[PDB]
């Protein structure tokens, strides 16, 4: 009219969708599309249903590392989000805002606009860059967005509204890889877990109990000299296990990639190295506009550890050791409480404040008239 | 089990089984067995050339050449005679038993089979027991390196026969426990007025074994058994040899067993503390 | 799993929810004329196996007839155990026929699974179960007794204490 | 890239016009606000004779604001400029919705005003004369 | 002597509604339970599940009937009763360490949150944005803030911290209230101004409280002392060293009498003799696991149920034993006849 | 480099530091009471002017030795009267000196100290011990 | 180095012990210990194995219940005599290989290691998972083709019957299922059938006879009724005779052995025969476990179903399982055709010569190799790093 | 002889030391640590104190706002008592997950150390914990005396059992 907007952050792990002006995502569920192997099971299962019966379906993720790989399964996943079991909407009477992940090819960028108008026939569509949304959501145009989610962790320089492809770097370590590593650690503790079979059970142990150490030598002294880290955890089958130092050793992979045989430096050293390769004047402005987003930034102690680690780097390899000049080192790593789904939260606010505007939403009028795209950047 | 057994169980059950099956006329069973005893001993029971009617029992000691020097071969010739054959490649002494041709009383040969290691050691004692008996004083002492880093010194005198063990305690806690056990051997004739005398020294050797290279150490100790004619004569000869040569392992056996009992105490009290703690909860 | 009746014919009438299967008997009753194999032969051939099983899915009406005979076979063995001749076993298998409750009455401890009988269904059910009891008892007498001589065989008497589905007509 | 969440008020257009060619040579500032119901960037205040510290105190600590500051910059050489500094005060604790309307409207306002010296602060405490001069050195 | 065991783990904090029909508690976790009384029985009516860590402070604004909570997850929520359900509104405290305590002001126009950020957050509602704003009182606080209590004027604010100090600050927020009239504490009360600071250089300050008319502040430290300053006597500090274990909570019950509780697990009375300028130990109020006190573990909080801090007739204590006790001061005066209040 | 080991928390401006080695007991004072047999006076002398405010360890040890000498010289039954002579603040101070005495035990100075601790505790309560642990400037 | 490692498999019923390198254990003794009904050396007054079962004045105690150690005091004393009486190993000169049940807690691993290192001073220790040792023992009959540590293991002994899926030497603990049918339950059910039918067996030797019928005469049949039919039709050819010796009078006694021959092992496939609280046939339990495991490991698990333990020694056990399991999987996989629109699932139950002592044999072969000394935890590490190291014993051998 | 006054002292010191509360880290975001172990916030550490019975037996008590560390020097009359003590403390430390309050390694130069957090004083009665530590100190002295007599006793028997056979 009036209405009705909608929003969609298609994660690699999880789909977060809701409505413009939502304060939480009204639906969160795994970005999943399982086909059955044998004969209320249907010909296909999506999200919650598909995760529930995962030991009976050959399951596919159409999102690999934030990019779409399978447009066929991606259609089924979009049918599920819009279809009764979640949003129950007539796409044809709705505007929709989507998010685009870092370094997405324009081939994909197009194909979705094509998909949205051709196969679903939305009256309005918009495509926002994640890193820019998460910054706009906080009154910022320049700055560096650390998005650590399920599949991959991206460090995203943005300047006065434009993302910078050629300073945007990835760390191939995030949520799935930490859950995977925690399994290995519980294995060495003497619990016969399986990387495949018990991934979901251990993911929940990770979410519930893991944290990032501030000073690893001190966390290891605690691990080794006391039992204060040790926690019982009751598994689905009833068995109780003890989780201790592995609580902080697992997320430590983010800072020390080699711990799971991964080439690279680890999020803090990466962040430092990236900020340092920019203009002297914009360096200042980046260091005081670091922003966290995504699920894997929720580990207790993470923002403190990043602060500490950046200071150690700047001191050793920029101030060359003298601590007298450390005091001058302005630095801001803002960690909002709602940072788990900032891309959605930002898109929900923007799609709301921009709902009844006209030049903003790319229309079906426009795309038929034509064509893909229909982009106005 | 307080006293360690002298006989080898694996030798006896292997042979008793085999000989019981021969005496029924059952089909001869194939056998290949590689096992050990105390003091670095390695046994091997087998069928030579695949011949399953013949059962060879071989033994290998790294210090056999030293025992051989003190009449091991002639003692073994007495005991086994026909049964004793040329040593298997790598081993020092081999017995051969024909399943087609066995004695009536099976128990006699099987008992002596199980005492192969013991009978290897026995020669060096019988030698020095009769030096003392006949009064041949001032002979050379024997030096048997029964372990790599442990040594037994046997020495014949006017009236007595001394046997010195120079044993080692790997674990440092075992030194302190062993010290307490040895102390009771030193004050040990409170029990038996007629028993042998037992002397102990913690680091340095006695006045006797000083020197010709007796290793001094913090983790070494010298146990000395002063045996007399009553213990070394023909009537009580075999009993004495059976005890004396198992002594080292009897000592270490009991140190380890002693520590295992300490464990059951520690489990008790630890279990009690945990109950007392748990009673500090509202429930 | 357990053994079911494979004589389920397209044109088989019922009695309650049991199948009114024919039998080749000399005892008079409401059974159809019966070639070689019938439900009583099937029950005896299967008995020694089925009696151990506790669970049993009912595939069709013919199985409810198979169950009943199986249960009764155990009632014969209890009585045959004490006998001193194949002739005396026949006296008491006559008596064991003449002597039990039906679907509906105090069990018959299976009232959950079987269906109740009106006048016509009731008098015919009494008589069909009777004809099964009399013919099963007769055939068992031949099978149970050893001809060297006239004692019951321990190979049938060893089953006496075992109960089919932990149910019993006594 | 192409976002003008709020447009620029025609009246405000002018104020920035006149201020761009201002004849006065003291330190002066225009402060600007986003009107929620109108959805346009508007004038809040105009202030004359202000040091950087004094401007700091005029700004809301917990609401975003746009500022255009005519500051007499004495260079390292000694000779003088009156650069038109644009300052985006964007405090941290502010309503997400409000931050989005400011963030989305900044670029439209900056080209509309035709300014090239563009700065942004997370806290008013950062707005000092050392800070302003540090940035202008570029 | 009216003990009720809500649970067996601690009650971290509690708050009562206006008419004391309902009590909110945190049963040593991330949630707040509200129990309404029904005849003899306490009955749970609500669960407030939004925090993602232990809740450390709860306060109930009596007239507006709004609960504020603060927890170790660094957040604070203002809870608003919508129909049958308390719905939460997230407040951006902008603090980087756990929240520790929270108290509405008397005027109910703003609340204060002490934290481990070495800072007090003063939050008020901004009517135009429909948004909770909050300003910080930073210096000279050098450690965690463990306790707060407002002056009756809703402007002066006392605080106890792990840097061993009781302080009085001005939390004057010009955008919500009239400027305050001068106090014995001072005339200049801009936001953040330090009106008073204690001279004790040891002992963590666990509880602090203003007097009924606000002239006097009293606090308790971990060196087993209780202290009081009255601004009428030029902020002179009366001190008393206890023979027993530290106190954790304190409140005025008259203008010159205090009730305090801590690790001994029972309430104790202190009288202040205005003339002689000294604090005096009025004795134990709780008179008969193995413990002889009602509470079987440290008492962590104590609150005035009726009569306010001028003529308190009933007071509440919650403790680490999961117990809540109601104390009627008239009943206590019947039992211990040689017991003198004021 | 392993930049991770360098303890950057050392240079945090917010971190707490204790406020204040500014300007003991008297030897001859105590020995005048000690030769005379007036043990209670000897005790009250050693509890004068404790070196709480100096950072010099030496002057604190000087004081400890002097207080310990008084406590050793006592006979068991005489202790109780000397402790009851002290005001609450003297008793709390005695605790501090007793707990320091425990750190230097021999000559059955340890046996007598435990008895001193017993009377001190009766006099000052557990709170006298609490103020030992709580104190930031001590003996 | 010079002399071989010691190898001990401790089970509910029987402990198998001997030196590595050997094909069979040097002793297979009952896992019991006889003790007094206290100071001095009364802890040492005990006996184990056979010399402990009927000892006049001693109480026989069974320290291992359902695979798992209950009493550590008694387990430790049991070890004393294993090492010093039977093996006669100077424990300081030998690395040891001990086995752990499938559900063995990591705390148990520490308690085990504590005994071996603190009491017996062993220079090295390796706690092996039994399922992995059985898999290795079956490599003797694969043979070089697909010798892998991925497969489903049926360990069936005296105490407990488990079904244990393994993936590259790592057990999939979440999908382990156990069956209340084991050796002792079969012996008990066979003993039952004999009392019902046979006489002349002296009550004292009722188990003895039942065991002997079980081990020497029993087999798995293809179909029940057809077997009952063979026995009633033929009789003379299927009813075997067993004669034992009366232990008191020393004269022979003899009995018919009939239906229990096939009925005894049948309870694996129809547990309801002797078990009120369990009904699911072993074929279904194996299918269910494998279906609970990850997609991409099921086909490997299906084609390498290895048998371990004494209660798998029944004739035709493997063939029976394979058939019943292939009937379930093919019947199910035919509907997927008739409801559409799958590669024929290859099922293989492995029977091999080393089954009776599968675990121990595998352990003996592992301890013979050079790499065993490289994956063993040393005493030096036990002391310097601490007991934590024994919670994970590295898998190897492929 | 001088045990009872020494325990009475250690008790009262523990009674003052175990006055704890829950405390979120002011150093690390959303963290919670026993401040006596990490020691990163100096205002939260209480003065360490020792109680000593003589030159060989003492207790050191280290308090903090949310955690206490009691460390114990045990009587060890001779070498056999030393090694029994070490074997025994080591045994209980291996089991330190079952003792919720026992520290996996002792403070340097002590035999055994307890670390009682505010979480223990919250879920157990603090006066019972104090009782336990005094109880513990008594019983490990008894148990070492038992074990010392036990070893002496079985040494006698083993010496006679060997020698009586010659
Ligand atoms: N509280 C938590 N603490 C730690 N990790 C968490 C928490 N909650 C979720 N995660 C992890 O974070 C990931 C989910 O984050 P998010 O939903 O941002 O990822 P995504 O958007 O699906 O993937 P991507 O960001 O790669 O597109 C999961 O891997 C999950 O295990
Ligand atoms: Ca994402
Ligand atoms: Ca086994």
């Amino acid at each position: 009219q009036g209405r009705k907007v909608v929003v969609c952050d298609n994660g690699t792990g999880f789909v977060k969708c809701g409505y413009a002006g939502s304060n939480f995502p009204e639906h969160i569920f795994p970005a999943l599309v399982g086909r059955p192997i044998i004969r209320e099971i249907k010909d296909l299962m999506v999200g919650d249903e598909a995760s529930e019966l995962r030991s009976m379906l050959e399951v596919n993720y159409p999102m690999e590392n934030g990019i779409v790989r399978n447009w066929d399964d991606m259609k089924h996943l979009w049918d599920y989000t819009f279809g009764p079991e979640k949003l129950n909407i007539d796409t044809r009477n709705c505007k929709i805002l989507l998010t685009e992940p870092p370094m997405n090819p324009t081939k994909n960028r197009e194909k979705i606009v094509e998909v949205m108008f051709e196969t679903y026939q939305f009256s309005g569509v918009y495509v926002a860059i994640q890193a820019v949304l998460t910054l706009y959501a906080q009154g910022l145009l320049t700055g560096v967005v650390v998005d650590s989610g399920d599949g991959v962790t991206h460090i995203c320089p943005v300047y006065e509204g434009f993302s910078l492809p050629h300073l945007t770097r990835r760390l191939d370590i995030a949520g799935r890889d930490i859950t995977r590593y925690l399994i290995k650690l519980l294995l060495l503790r003497g619990y016969a877990f399986n990387h495949s079979a018990d991934f979901e059970t251990v993911r929940m142990i990770k979410e519930k109990l893991c944290y990032v150490g501030y000073n690893i030598e001190q966390e290891q002294k605690l691990a080794l000299e006391t039992t204060v880290l040790v926690e019982s955890y009751t598994l689905p089958d009833g068995r109780i296990i003890k989780v201790g130092g592995e609580r902080f050793e697992a997320p430590e992979a983010l800072f020390q990639p080699h711990l799971i045989n991964v080439e690279g430096v680890g999020v803090a050293e990466l962040l430092f190295n990236t900020i340092q390769a920019a203009d002297i004047d914009t360096r200042s402005e980046f260091y005081k506009h670091i922003v966290l987003s995504g699920g894997s930034t929720m580990y207790p102690g993470l923002p403190s550890r990043l602060e500490r680690e950046l200071k150690q780097l700047y001191l050793e390899r920029v101030l060359k050791g003298d601590v007298e000049k450390l005091s001058k080192f302005k630095i801001r790593i803002e960690d909002p409480p709602r940072r788990k789904h900032m891309v959605f939260l930002g898109g929900a606010v923007l799609a709301d404040i921009m709902k009844d505007k006209d030049n903003f939403w790319m229309t079906r009028q426009e795309y038929q008239e034509k064509g893909v795209r229909v982009l106005e950047k | 089990m307080i006293l360690l057994e002298v006989n080898n169980r694996i030798i006896e059950e292997t042979l008793a089984l085999k000989f019981e099956n021969a005496a029924a006329g059952n089909k001869p069973e194939a056998v290949e067995v590689t096992f050990a005893d105390f003091d670095g001993v390695l046994y091997h029971i087998s069928n030579p050339n695949g011949d399953k009617t013949k059962v060879m029992v071989s033994i290998s000691l790294k210090f056999y050449k030293e025992l051989q020097a003190h009449g091991a071969d002639e003692l073994l010739k007495r005991v086994y005679g026909s049964y004793l054959v040329n040593p298997e490649s790598g081993y020092n002494v081999s017995l051969l038993y024909d399943l087609e041709n066995l004695p009536a009383s099976k128990d006699s040969i099987v008992h002596q089979a199980g005492m192969l290691k013991r009978n290897c050691f026995a020669s060096v004692f019988e030698k020095y027991f009769q030096f003392q008996e006949e009064g041949k004083e001032g002979e050379n002492r024997a030096v048997i390196h029964y372990r790599d880093d442990e040594t037994m010194y046997v020495e014949s005198k006017k009236d007595r026969v001394t046997v010195v063990f120079s044993t080692v305690f790997k674990d440092d806690d075992d030194v302190v426990i062993g010290k307490v056990f040895m102390q009771e051997f030193k004050e040990g004739r409170r029990a038996s007025h007629t028993a042998p005398q037992v002397l102990f020294s913690h680091r340095e050797p006695p006045l006797e074994l000083k020197d010709t290279d007796a290793a001094v150490g913090d983790n070494i100790g010298y146990i000395t058994f002063v045996l007399f004619p009553r213990h070394t004569n023909a009537s009580a000869r075999d009993n004495t040899i059976n005890l004396i040569h198992t002594f080292r392992d009897y000592l270490h056996y009991h140190i380890k067993c002693s520590k295992a009992y300490i464990h059951t105490r520690m489990r008790a009290k630890t279990s009690d503390f945990l109950k007392v703690l748990n009673r500090a909860r509202p429930d | 799993p357990a053994y079911h009746s494979s004589l389920m014919d397209p044109d088989t009438k019922l009695i309650g929810n049991m199948a009114l299967l024919p039998i080749r008997s000399q005892f008079k009753g409401p059974a159809p004329r019966e070639k070689d194999t019938d439900i009583v032969d099937e029950a005896i051939y299967y008995f020694k196996a089925n009696v151990f099983f506790k669970n049993y899915e009912i595939k069709n009406e013919a199985d409810r007839t198979l169950i009943y005979i199986t249960l009764y076979i155990s009632e014969c063995l209890k009585k045959l155990q004490k006998c001193n001749s194949k002739s005396q076993g026949e006296k008491e298998m006559y008596t064991l026929g003449i002597t039990f409750p039906i679907p509906g009455e105090p069990g018959f401890p299976l009232n959950a699974i079987y269906a109740k009988p009106n006048k016509q269904e009731d008098e015919v059910m009494r008589a069909y179960l009777q004809q099964l009891r009399q013919e099963t008892g007769l055939r068992l007498c031949e099978k149970v007794f050893d001809p060297q001589n006239d004692k019951p065989s321990k190979w049938w008497t060893c089953f006496v204490k075992r109960q089919f589905m932990n149910k019993s007509l006594s | 890239d192409s976002l003008v969440v709020c447009e620029v008020d025609p009246e405000l257009k002018e104020t920035l016009r006149k201020f761009r060619f201002r004849k006065e040579t003291n330190n002066a500032a225009i402060i600007m606000k986003v009107d929620k119901d109108r959805q346009m960037v508007v004038l809040e205040d105009e202030l004359q004779n202000i040091s950087p510290e004094e401007l700091k105190l005029e700004l809301p600590e917990r609401q975003p604001r746009f500022v255009v500051y005519s500051y007499k910059y004495v260079h390292d050489d000694g000779r003088v400029s009156y650069p038109l500094c644009f300052i985006f005060s964007s405090p941290v604790g502010c309503k997400p919705e409000q931050q989005m309307m400011y963030a989305g409207s900044k670029n439209r306002l900056v080209q509309t005003a035709e300014l090239t010296k563009v700065f942004e602060i997370r806290t008013t405490d950062d707005l000092t004369e050392t800070w302003l001069k540090e940035k202008l050195a570029f | 002597m009216a003990y009720h065991s809500f649970l067996v783990e601690p009650i971290s904090c509690h708050a009562w509604n206006k008419d004391r029909t309902q009590i909110a508690i945190c049963p040593n976790n991330h949630e707040v339970h509200i129990y309404e009384k029904s005849g003899n029985k306490w009955v749970q009516v609500h669960e407030l599940k939004e925090h993602n860590g232990q809740v450390t402070g709860i306060d109930w604004a009596p007239d507006s009937n709004r609960i504020v909570t603060c927890g170790t997850d660094r957040n604070a929520y203002v809870w608003t009763l919508k129909g049958r359900t308390w719905k939460p509104t997230l407040v951006i405290l902008r603090i980087n360490r756990a929240a520790r305590c929270v108290r509405w002001a008397p005027n109910e126009k703003k609340f204060a949150v002490g934290s481990g950020s070495r800072v007090i957050s003063i939050c008020y509602f901004e009517q135009e944005n429909d948004w909770w704003v909050c300003k910080h009182i930073k210096k000279p606080i050098r450690s965690t803030v463990l306790s707060l209590d407002w002056h009756p004027n809703s402007v002066l604010l006392a605080a106890g911290s792990c840097d061993f100090k009781c302080r009085i600050f001005s939390a004057y927020i010009k955008e919500v209230e009239e400027r305050p009239a001068p106090t014995p504490w001072g005339s200049k009360m801009p936001f953040g101004e330090l009106m008073f600071e204690s001279s004790s250089s040891c002992g963590w300050v666990h509880g602090v409280c203003f007097s009924a008319n606000g002239s006097r502040v009293a606090w308790v430290s971990h060196d087993s002392t209780v202290c009081l300053a009255d601004a009428d006597k030029k902020m002179a500090v009366a001190t008393l060293a206890s023979e027993t274990l530290p106190l954790l909570a304190v409140t005025f019950i008259t203008e010159s009498s205090l009730v305090a509780a801590g690790h001994d697990c029972f309430p104790v009375l202190f009288t202040y003799d205005s003339a002689a300028g000294k604090l005096s130990f009025g004795g134990r109020l709780d008179v008969p696991a193995g413990l002889d006190s009602l509470h079987k573990n440290s008492v962590s909080q104590i609150s005035v149920l009726s009569g306010g801090k001028a003529k308190c007739s009933q007071f509440c204590t919650t403790g680490m034993d999961g117990g809540m006790s109601i104390w009627d001061v008239r009943s206590l005066e019947s039992a211990l006849k040689d017991l003198k209040i004021v | 480099a392993r930049f991770r080991k360098v303890d950057v928390g050392e240079y945090d401006e917010n971190k707490f530091v204790d406020e204040e080695g500014d300007g003991g007991p008297d030897e001859g004072e105590v020995d005048s009471c000690l030769r005379q047999g007036n043990m209670t006076a000897a005790l009250q002398a050693a509890l004068k002017n404790p070196p709480i405010n100096t950072k010099s360890q030496a002057v604190k040890d000087r004081a400890g030795s002097i207080v310990l000498k008084v406590l050793i010289s006592f006979k068991a039954n005489d202790i109780e009267k000397a402790v009851q002579s002290l005001d609450k603040n003297g008793v709390d101070l005695l605790m501090k000196y007793i707990y320091k005495g425990f750190e230097s035990p021999s000559d059955n100075s340890s046996a007598v100290l435990l008895q001193w601790h017993e009377k001190a505790l009766a006099a000052g309560g557990v709170g006298s011990i609490v103020r030992v642990l709580t104190a930031r400037k001590t003996v | 180095g010079r002399l071989p490692a010691c190898v001990v498999d401790c089970g509910t019923g029987y402990t198998k012990l001997g030196y590595a390198g050997n094909t069979e254990p040097q002793f297979i003794i009952p896992s019991c210990i006889a003790i007094k009904e206290m100071k001095g050396v009364d802890d040492l007054d005990f006996f184990i194995g056979d010399e402990a079962i009927e000892k006049p004045t001693y109480a026989t105690k069974w320290p291992i219940r359902h695979g798992i150690v209950e009493d550590w005091d008694l387990m430790e004393r049991f070890m004393e005599q294993v090492i010093f009486k039977y093996l006669r190993a100077e424990p300081e000169d030998h690395y040891f290989l001990l086995t752990e049940p499938p559900l063995n807690t990591p705390e148990n691993r520490e308690y085990t290691a504590e005994i071996m290192f603190e009491s017996f001073n062993v220079p090295g220790l390796y706690i092996a998972v039994q399922a992995v040792l059985a898999l290795a023992a079956s490599w003797t009959s694969r043979q070089v083709g697909e010798r892998t540590l991925t497969g489903t293991v049926i360990d069936s002994g005296d105490g407990v019957t488990h079904v244990i899926p393994v993936a590259e030497g790592y057990v999939i603990g979440s999908c382990i299922k156990h069956i209340p049918i084991a050796g002792r339950d079969i012996t008990y059910f066979i003993q039952q059938l004999l009392r019902d039918r046979e006489v002349g067996i002296p009550p004292e030797q009722s188990l003895e006879t039942a065991k002997a019928v079980k081990e020497r005469y029993s087999y798995v049949c293809p179909d029940l009724v057809k077997e009952f039919n063979k026995y009633d039709t033929d009789g003379s050819k299927w009813i075997k005779q067993y004669t034992g010796i009366n232990a008191i009078s020393k004269k022979e006694f003899s009995i018919d052995v009939g239906y229990e021959r096939f009925l005894g092992p049948e309870i694996f496939f129809h547990p309801e025969f002797a078990n009120p609280d369990f009904t699911q046939p072993i074929s279904e339990v194996v299918d269910e476990v494998i279906q609970n495991c990850p997609i991409d490991v099921r086909r490997p698990l299906y084609k390498n179903i290895v048998l371990s333990g004494g209660s798998t020694m029944f004739r035709d056990f493997g063939r029976r399982l394979q058939r019943d399991l292939k009937r379930t999987v093919d019947a199910r996989l035919k509907l997927s055709e008739e409801l559409s629109g799958p590669k024929p699932i290859d099922v293989q139950v492995i029977t091999h010569h080393m089954q009776r002592y599968a675990v121990w044999f595998g352990g003996s072969m592992l301890a013979s190799t050079p790499e065993f000394y490289q994956v063993c935890h040393t005493k030096k590490d036990y002391e310097e790093i601490g007991p934590s190291i024994c919670r994970h014993n590295p898998v190897f051998g492929v | 002889a001088t045990l009872r006054p020494y325990l009475s002292a250690v008790r009262a010191t523990l009674q003052a030391a175990l006055c704890l509360e829950n405390f979120s880290s002011q150093v690390v975001e959303r963290h919670n640590k026993p401040e006596v172990e990490v020691r990163s916030s100096k205002e939260l550490l209480l003065q360490p104190v020792t109680i000593s019975r003589n030159e060989k037996e003492k207790v050191l008590i280290e308090g903090s706002i949310n955690s206490v560390r009691v460390s114990i020097a045990v009587k060890q009359a001779d070498e056999i008592e030393k090694i029994l003590c070490h074997k025994f403390m080591r045994f209980m430390m291996m089991r330190a997950e079952n003792f919720f309050i026992l520290r996996r390694k002792p403070v340097e130069g002590y035999d055994i150390s307890f670390l009682i957090t505010n979480f223990h004083t919250e879920q157990m009665y603090k006066h019972k914990l104090v009782d336990f530590v005094i109880h513990f100190m008594e019983e490990i002295d008894k148990e070492i005396s038992e074990m010392k007599l036990s070893v002496n006793a079985r040494a006698r028997i083993v010496a006679e059992e060997f020698l009586k056979n010659f």
